[PDB]
């Protein structure tokens, strides 16, 4: 027996010595040293210090630079708002709880932080998906006559909200649940204990299929098409040096975007899959934190990839950061 | 493609 169960929680440490306490009531210094809790706070501190300015700066330059306010940019703004839900719903809460060594806000607060942290990360994910769809549509022109405008952009944003709710909301009302996780200082979807009263198993399958596999398939198709279209245009236009460059830069971005998506979600997927296939084995607190590390850090690296590496945003950020010049 | 690529932030 590798853990300790409780009404709203599961502590990945055995209570044979009787030292385990509820993650809502007392420090968890028996499942990790105090210093590792410090390191956890240090880490959240990093993600806040990098993730706040980068994502906020994104919203700010958009207010300052008329040119950024175009429909194809809406989903990138959305992305930055989502990253901010992660930073304030999740990262700050976790900075705070980790320094107490347990989830001091209790089961209801567990639901608040789990909801907003999950909402944020899911809006982000569906943003990356919608952005790929939009790009496919605009560049690959799979629909004759179609012109992408404001209204489609809004529908793209709303779609992500809805897909995110379809993921974060259920565990608030019967299907899966939010419980503290890994080191018990932050809360997420219970994807690792069979808890029939909430139907964890099927929810995990739904997550895997609808919120990982679909996303992954849509992104590969769209960007695969996009790279194909751009290779073809270039091959038919080798007299144009610019076009040859666009093809190289675009292929490079796609590799980067796709690898980044994998790094962010594959670990959670790989771990949820394993646990599902190897029922209730000894999964330690620090091991359950690895997929979380990968997913959470995306509130920094996504804006680097999708915002800072985008010529327009970058120029506008530079102009705004240098007080108005250059 | 070029104008399209610029529009979507890829080039
Ligand atoms: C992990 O394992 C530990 C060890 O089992 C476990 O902790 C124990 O929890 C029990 C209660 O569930 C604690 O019990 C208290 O003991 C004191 C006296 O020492 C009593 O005052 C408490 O109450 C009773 O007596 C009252 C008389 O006035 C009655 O009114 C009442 O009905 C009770 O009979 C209660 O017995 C026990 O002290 C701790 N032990 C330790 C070492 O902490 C812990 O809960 C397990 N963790 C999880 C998350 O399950
Ligand atoms: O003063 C308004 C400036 O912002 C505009 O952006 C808006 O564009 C649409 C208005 O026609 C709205 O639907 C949209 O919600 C706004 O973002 C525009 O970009 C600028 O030219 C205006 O100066
Ligand atoms: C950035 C804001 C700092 C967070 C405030 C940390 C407060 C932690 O408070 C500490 O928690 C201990 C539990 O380990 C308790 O023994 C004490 O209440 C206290 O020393
Ligand atoms: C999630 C969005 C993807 C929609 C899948 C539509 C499948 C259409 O696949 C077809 O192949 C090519 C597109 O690359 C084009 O030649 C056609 O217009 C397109 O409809
Ligand atoms: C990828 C599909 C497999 C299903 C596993 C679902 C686990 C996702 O869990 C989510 O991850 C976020 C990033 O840490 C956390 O912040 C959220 O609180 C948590 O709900
Ligand atoms: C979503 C799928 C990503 C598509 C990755 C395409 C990788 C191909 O790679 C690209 O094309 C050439 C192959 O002829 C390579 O030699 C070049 O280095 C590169 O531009
Ligand atoms: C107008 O031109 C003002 C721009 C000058 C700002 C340049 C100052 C550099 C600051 C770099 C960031 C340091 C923060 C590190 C703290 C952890």
């Amino acid at each position: 027996m590798n853990g300790t169960e409780g009404p709203n929680f599961y502590v990945p440490f055995s209570n044979k010595t009787g030292v385990v306490r509820s993650p809502f009531e007392a420090p968890q210094y028996y499942l990790a040293e105090p210093w590792q809790f410090s390191m956890l706070a240090a880490y959240m501190f990093l993600l806040i210090m990098l993730g706040f300015p980068i994502n906020f700066l994104t919203l700010y330059v958009t207010v300052q630079h008329k040119k950024l306010r175009t429909p194809l940019n809406y989903i990138l703004l959305n992305l930055a708002v989502a990253d901010l839900f992660m930073v304030f719903g999740g990262f700050t809460t976790t900075l705070y709880t980790s320094l107490h060594g347990y989830f001091v806000f209790g089961p209801t607060g567990c639901n608040l932080e789990g909801f907003f942290a999950t909402l944020g990360g899911e809006i982000a994910l569906w943003s990356l998906v919608v952005l790929a769809i939009e790009r496919y549509v605009v560049v690959c022109k799979p629909m004759s006559n179609f012109r992408f405008g404001e209204n489609h952009a809004i529908m793209g944003v709303a779609f992500t909200w809805v897909m995110a709710l379809a993921c974060a909301a259920p565990p608030l009302v019967g299907w899966s649940r939010y419980i503290p996780e890994g080191m018990q200082c932050s809360c997420g979807i219970d994807y690792y204990t069979p808890h029939e009263e909430t139907n964890n198993e099927s929810f995990v399958i739904y997550m895997f299929v609808v919120h990982f596999i679909i996303p992954l398939i849509v992104i590969f198709f769209c960007y695969g098409q996009l790279v194909f279209t751009v290779k073809e245009a270039a091959a038919q236009q080798q007299e144009s040096a610019t076009t040859q460059k666009a093809e190289k830069e675009v292929t490079r971005m796609v590799i980067i975007m796709v690898i980044a998506f994998l790094i962010c979600w594959l670990p959670y997927a790989g771990v949820a899959f394993y646990i599902f296939t190897h029922q209730g084995s000894d999964f330690g607190p620090i091991f359950m934190t690895i997929p979380a590390f990968f997913a959470k850090t995306s509130a920094v690296y996504n804006p680097v990839i999708y915002i800072m590496m985008n010529k327009q945003f970058r120029n506008c950020m530079v102009t705004t950061l240098c007080c108005g010049k250059n | 493609i070029l104008e399209n690529l610029k529009d979507v932030g890829l080039f």
